[PDB]
């Protein structure tokens, strides 16, 4: 009855999605809206900066992204996706999309304010996650992925730096550049080269079991502090991930081990989540026998680890980056391109 | 040990990602 539930859930949280899919906000503010206040974190194509409401009094997290450089870079699609996709979804460990807009020379996207800083911060500073703690974080994407996946979403670049923790110490995932929505397969190189699935690797064309596969490389990292497969050069990475090769640290409890095995399957019809249980492998696992799914898409566990919080506006759990003028040219850059943005 | 190892690698710091 429990998964008749969660079946009955996602086919109202698919009609939800798919009103905004078919007839998307745009246009919802203007720039001069805003004060400026700092940079949170940049990007190729441009940066996340603190912002305030100035009607509202409220802060947000505003990206920005250069049109020119956009389209140098040949991500029209992507950022047009990007938009579409997040201005549609609702879930409790989504950032939520408040306005976007454009002007002549950017395009913008409005978000919550998510103070708790990134996961990769924490991460690195403490060096390594306990299991528990680490458990706690997974099972907020394993939901993630469960509920972007019945909208027929691929999200293709789970990370650490792309996980921010709230004020309770939940999970928000942001950062939507590489979303798609695709019924059959696809076939785009994209994501971040340590988490790369063996078959985007391989030109075999490609499918959501790809995101089962990150879960697998982010357990690694957060359980043990460093990715199951790295070295100094990208190509070198490759060799490692397509070989079929994993050491566990010695550290790892004989659970998790076997969880981790059968994430980081080579062979996509042996990887959990793309076998006929679908997602109901990973959550009836030994690993998460104690993981409440129900509590914790409620948010009513006590998180492991709550970060510091000095007020509205405080930035202290982001790194400083230098600050950069905002120009907008006289002249509408791209028009045609992003229209429907 | 591995994590001495990933420590004095290239890759400790913010990951970009790939495009092409
Ligand atoms: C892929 C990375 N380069 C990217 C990770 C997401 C980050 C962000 O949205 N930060 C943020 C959003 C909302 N609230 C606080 C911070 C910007 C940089």
């Amino acid at each position: 009855s429990e998964q008749e539930s969660v079946k009955e859930f996602l086919a109202k949280a698919k009609e939800d999605f798919l009103k905004k899919w078919e007839n998307p906000a745009q246009n919802t503010a203007h720039l001069d809206q805003f004060e400026r206040i700092k940079t949170l974190g940049t990007g190729s194509f441009g940066r996340v900066m603190l912002v305030k409401h100035m009607e509202t009094g409220n802060h947000y997290a505003m990206k920005i992204l250069d049109k020119q450089k956009v389209v140098k870079l040949k991500q029209i699609e992507h950022t047009l996706n990007e938009k579409r996709i997040l201005q549609a979804v609702n879930f409790p460990f989504l950032v939520k999309l408040e306005f976007s807009f454009k002007d002549n020379s950017n395009l913008y996207m409005v978000m919550e304010y998510v103070p708790g800083g990134e996961m990769f911060s924490h991460l690195r500073r403490i060096g390594r996650f306990s299991e528990p703690h680490a458990r706690f974080y997974a099972a907020q994407i394993v939901l993630t992925f469960e509920y972007l996946h019945s909208l027929d979403l691929i999200y293709r670049d789970l990370k650490p730096e792309n996980l921010l923790i709230d004020q309770q110490g939940y999970i928000q995932v942001t950062d939507f550049g590489f979303a798609k929505r695709v019924k059959g397969r696809t076939w785009t190189l994209c994501g971040t080269p340590e988490y790369l699935a063996p078959e985007i690797i391989l030109s075999k064309g490609y499918n959501k079991a790809v995101d089962w596969w990150a879960l697998g490389v982010l357990i690694y990292e957060m359980a043990a502090g460093y990715p199951p497969f790295f070295a100094d050069q990208p190509i070198q990475i490759y060799e490692k991930i397509v070989s079929g090769k994993v050491r566990f640290p010695s550290h790892f409890s004989s659970d998790l081990k076997d969880l981790l095995r059968n994430l980081l399957q080579v062979d996509l019809t042996k990887r959990f989540g793309n076998l006929k249980n679908g997602v109901n492998d990973i959550k009836n696992h030994k690993w998460f026998a104690t993981t409440d799914w129900i509590a914790i898409y409620q948010r009513k566990v006590e998180a492991p680890f709550i970060p510091k919080f000095k007020g509205p506006g405080d930035t202290s759990n982001f790194d400083d980056y230098e600050e950069e003028e905002i120009r907008v040219s006289i002249n509408e850059k791209c028009g045609k391109e992003f229209s429907e943005f | 040990t591995t994590y001495a190892d990933f420590i004095a690698s290239g890759r400790t710091g913010r990951r970009n990602a790939i495009h092409d």
